[PDB]
Order: structure tokens, then C-alpha cells, then sequence
């Protein structure tokens, strides 16, 4: 009943009164409830069709914020409704005005009035935030936004000139990070700009002493992946993820225990969390360098070199430290995510026989440190998380796929992972149980302690004897682990455990059981597990013959 | 530039944590 008469004014033919109302609705649309009523009376329709194209720049700044605020307070869909109403054109036209104001030499920007200047920033802030929101909405909106050259060139102009207020600067980087995430066109836009040289400006800033260096790394990493500027195919001046890693690592160097918060702290969301998340993405995306490299002293792999020598030491430090506070509870978590992604990618390499020897010597000692300094301390205090339990087992599984029973036996870790499996009993292959099977299986290969092998082997086989309630994926992993371990009659454990404890009978007994559960899996929902299980029974049959043939 | 991968590498891309 207060807002009803406010809106009438917005359509008033007296520019003074409309422009005032706009002012008030931008505040009033903040509190909930006043916003439900404001949206039902056609606020979005007026603002779009009248207020954003009004002649007065105070009116247009309120218009944009009314949309900004609404976009923020509303659910994600509200943006699609905005997209459909063609807000993007409104934004593009307004964007083209900011640039004309910013890049004009007639009036010209620095010679504007203080209050006049502040208004151009208001409008930019509303624009920036909006673009950010719609790009997050759906893939089509993302590719509609990225299409708009005016929008892009606005972004390059802001990042490049560095005259904008910092809150505007950071929002512009944020935007371009989202726009550039797995988007080829944007990456080409950034690297093809001879007008403002955003790419050069970004490089210089991502490499130097500036406080916002990591922020520029987040943009550049996205560009390097999208354009496949990688170790096999370096970008401009040998550019690839390699050059971002030291900056990203010097960012972890500064975070030390006992200083969570301050009176003035402009770096914490950006400075620390961003660096970790990006290191972990770098971990993920290096996997694509290995695949693409193949279709065509880690000197040839600088990204991998930097990851191991520089990135990983700081991540083991960060994984270790408390944890005094919830915020450092998140630093640990993210540190563990990066270790995880790197360790996993690396373990996606063939190291059997002599294969990839160069990379195996680079990694192996580090893999041992990760296990002793990270995985083991954390495993020492049983309680209490499931989320965290799950994170350490994933990493342990990645590190033990390379270590292969060379992996340290210290706190008898296999027994802990084994107890983890059973107790956490209370996409098939992402089960934590699968993870328990795979790590314990991997550290039990030769040349491990023959009793460590006996336990692990007994657990794996028990799994089959009592397959009555084990999830089919966990059966497949168990069978692969066993084949992986006891398929060599020269290994002490083949005679010392496989034969000594007659593993062969359980395997021969399990064959029928294994055929019915396989056919129990819908090929059509879902394929992978089915075809994977078919290979395990296949291998299971071939495995029961080969030994059958050996005392 | 050729580095031999594991037999079923894509099976393991699920263990990457994304952002």
C-alpha cells in the first residue's frame, strides 16, 4: 500500500518525478515482500521499456540497479525471463555508452564531474553484475553474451586501462573469468585484441608483484585450456599453464596458521581460495595435454614440472596445518582437492615396465611424501567426517596406483581403509567403497609385506564369498585388484597367500555367482558398468584357467 | 610428445574434483 503510488510516478511525464521514483524503487526492491508486489505491478516492464532509455542519467542508474537487485535477490531462472525479454540488448546498448563516455576525448572521461563520474561507475557495476549472472544461467545465454562484441570490448577496456574503481575492476575480471571458462570464442577474443591488448595486460599482471596477480591467473588459465595452449602446443611465447604456477604458489606461501581475519582484508576470497581452485583445475586439465599430445628433466613438460616441484610442496604444507577454524577447514579441503587432481592425472600414465621412466622418477618421491606427510597424519585421527574421509581415500588411491606396494606400510593403513569400507556401509564407480577397494588393492601388489598382502587379499576375497550384498561396481574393482596382484607365479605372495589360503576355490565358486550379477545389469541403463563387468567375468574365467595350470 | 596412458584412462576422469 506504500509502493502502489510510487510506481505511478515512474511513468509520470515529469522527468523530475519519474527519476525520483526510480531512486526509491531501487532501495525498496531490496527488502523482500515489497519486491513481490513491485514485480506483480509491472516494474520489470517499465524499467526495461522506459527508465533504461530515459534521458536523465540518474534515472538510468536506478533502472539498472533495480534490475541488478532483482537479479540478485531472485532465483536463477528470473534471469532467463530477463534474457527472453531481451535485457541483453539493453545491456549491450548501455555498454556501448559507457565505452563512449570512457573512451571519448570530447567531454572526456577524467574531466567529468565527481558525481558525474561516480554515476558511470554505478551503471557499469550493475551491467557487470548482470552479465555475470546471465552467463551463469544457461549455455545458450552464455554463448549469447559472449557473442556481443560491445560487451567483450567493454571488459578489455576496463581491465586494460586500470582506471576503474577496484570493486569495478574485480567484478570485470570475475565476469571475464566466467565468460572465458571453456569458451573458444572468448579466448580468441582475448588473444586477438590489438586494440587494448587485454592479453598482454593480463600476462604482465599474472606474473608480477601486483596483489591481483592470482585473479589474472584465473582468466589466463581458462584461456590456455580453451585454446589448447599446452605443453605440446605452447601459446604466444611458449605460453601454457606452466607460467601461472609460480604466482599461484607464492599465493599459498603467505597463508600461515592463526590469522583468519582482519579489520581490512581485500584478499581472502581472491588471494587463497582462488589460487587453490585454479591449481586444482590445472591438475584436471593437464590430463587433456596428455591425450592431445598423443594424437600428434621434465623439460618437455614444464606444466607438469612446475606442478610437481613447486605447486605440490605448498599443497602438502597447506593440507597439514590446522584447521583451528572452519575457514582453514576449507583451505585443507581445497588443498586436498588439488593434490587429488594432480595425483590422479599423473596416475593415468603407464609406468609398467620401463614406460614413462622420466616422469616416474620425478613423481615417486613426492608421491611418497604426500602419503607420509598428508594421507597418514589425517588417517591418524579417525574422527569424524565422511566428506573428508572420502577426500583422503580418493588421494590415497591415486598415490598408491603409482606406488604399488612400494607404498609405505607404517600405521598399517590398509587396516584403516578396510575398516573405513565396512563402516561407511550404513554413478556406480564414485562410491567410497570402490575407493577403499582400489587403494588397499593397489598397495598390496608385490613387493609388499607378505602379511599386509594376506590381509588385503583376504578382504578382497571375502568380498566375493559374501557378494550377496556388495554393489556390482565394488565387485568389478575387487576382481580387477585380485587379477592385478596374484597373476604372477614368481611373486612370493602367489604361493605364500593365493595358494596357501586356497583363494582358487572361492574364485571357482564365484564364477557362477559372477555371471548372474553381470546379466543383472541393464546394458541400456547404464552401459559402462555392464561392459566393464563383462570384461571382469571374461578375465575371471581366463584367470581361473591360468593358475589351475600351476601348482 | 607421446606418453603412454593407462589402458582405460577415461574411467578415471570421474575422480577429478571440478569447479
Amino acid at each position: 500500500d506504500k509502493i502502489l503510488p510510487v510506481l505511478k510516478d515512474l511513468k509520470s511525464p515529469d522527468a523530475k518525478s519519474r527519476t525520483t521514483a526510480a531512486g526509491a524503487i531501487a532501495n525498496i526492491v531490496q527488502d523482500a515482500k515489497c519486491r513481490k508486489l513491485l514485480l506483480r505491478e509491472q516494474v520489470v516492464h517499465i524499467v526495461l521499456t522506459e527508465t533504461l532509455t530515459d534521458n536523465n542519467i540518474d534515472s538510468r542508474a536506478a533502472g539498472w540497479e533495480i534490475l541488478k537487485v532483482l537479479a540478485q535477490e531472485e532465483e536463477a531462472d528470473f534471469c532467463v525471463h530477463l534474457y527472453r525479454l531481451d535485457v541483453l540488448t539493453a545491456i549491450e546498448h548501455a555498454a556501448k555508452a559507457v565505452l563512449e563516455t570512457l573512451t571519448t576525448s570530447e567531454p572526456p572521461f577524467s574531466k567529468l564531474l565527481k558525481a558525474q563520474q561516480r554515476l558511470v561507475w554505478d551503471i557499469t557495476g550493475s551491467l557487470l553484475v548482470l552479465i555475470g549472472l546471465l552467463a551463469l544461467a544457461r549455455d545458450e545465454i552464455h554463448e549469447a553474451v559472449a557473442t556481443k562484441q560491445t560487451i567483450l570490448r567493454l571488459l578489455f577496456r576496463l581491465i586494460s586501462a586500470d582506471i576503474a574503481p577496484q570493486d569495478i575492476y574485480e567484478e570485470a575480471i570475475s565476469c571475464l573469468t566466467t565468460l572465458s571458462e571453456d569458451n573458444l570464442k572468448v579466448g580468441q577474443a582475448i588473444t586477438d585484441d590489438q586494440e587494448t591488448h587485454v592479453y598482454d595486460v593480463l600476462l604482465k599482471l599474472a606474473t608480477g608483484t601486483d596483489p591481483r596477480a592470482v585473479m589474472a591467473c584465473g582468466v589466463l588459465h581458462n584461456v590456455f585450456t580453451s585454446l589448447q595452449w599446452m605443453d605440446h602446443s605452447p601459446g604466444k611465447d611458449g605460453a601454457c599453464d606452466a607460467i601461472l604456477i609460480p604466482t599461484l604458489t607464492r599465493a599459498l606461501e603467505h597463508v600461515v596458521p592463526g590469522g583468519a581475519k582482519f579489520n581490512g582484508d581485500a584478499r581472502y576470497a581472491n588471494i587463497t581460495l582462488l589460487a587453490l581452485v585454479t591449481l586444482a583445475s590445472i591438475g584436471t586439465d593437464f590430463q587433456e595435454t596428455l591425450v592431445k599430445g598423443n594424437q600428434g628433466d621434465l623439460e618437455d613438460l614444464p606444466t607438469l614440472r612446475e606442478l610437481i616441484q613447486t605447486a605440490v610442496p605448498q599443497l602438502i604444507r597447506l593440507s597439514n596445518l590446522p584447521i583451528d577454524s572452519d575457514e582453514s577447514l576449507t583451505i585443507q579441503s581445497h588443498a586436498l582437492s588439488a593434490l587429488n587432481n594432480i595425483s590422479w592425472t599423473i596416475s593415468c600414465l603407464e609406468f609398467a615396465n620401463g614406460e614413462n621412466a622420466n616422469i616416474h622418477n620425478a613423481w615417486y618421491p613426492t608421491a611418497k611424501k604426500i602419503w607420509r606427510k598428508t594421507i597418514l597424519p589425517i588417517l591418524e585421527a579417525d574422527s569424524a567426517d565422511l566428506k573428508l574421509a572420502t577426500q583422503v581415500t580418493s588421494l590415497a588411491w591415486a598415490v598408491a596406483r603409482v606406488l604399488h606396494g612400494e607404498t609405505p606400510t607404517d600405521g598399517n593403513p590398509h587396516r584403516k581403509f578396510i575398516s573405513l569400507y565396512h563402516s561407511s556401509k550404513q554413478d556406480p564407480f564414485q562410491g567410497l567403497g570402490v575407493k577403499c577397494i582400489g587403494v588397499v588393492g593397489s598397495l598390496a601388489h608385490d613387493p609388499a609385506p607378505i602379511e599386509v598382502n594376506r590381509e588385503v587379499g583376504v578382504f578382497l576375497v571375502t568380498l566375493l564369498r559374501q557378494s550377496n550384498n556388495v554393489p556390482p561396481a565394488e565387485i568389478v574393482e575387487a576382481l580387477n585388484q585380485l587379477f592385478d596382484i596374484y597373476g604372477d607365479e614368481e611373486l612370493a605372495c602367489d604361493k605364500e597367500v593365493f595358494w596357501k589360503d586356497g583363494f582358487l576355490k572361492h574364485l571357482e565358486e564365484f564364477l557362477p555367482k559372477m555371471r548372474t550379477l553381470t546379466k543383472g545389469i541393464d546394458k541400456r541403463t547404464q552401459p559402462e558398468l555392464r561392459t566393464r563387468a563383462d570384461e571382469a567375468l571374461l578375465n575371471l574365467g581366463r584367470f581361473v584357467q591360468y593358475k589351475k595350470k600351476h601348482a | 610428445a607421446f606418453h603412454k596412458l593407462v589402458k582405460n584412462s577415461a574411467y578415471y576422469s570421474r575422480f577429478q574434483t571440478k569447479f
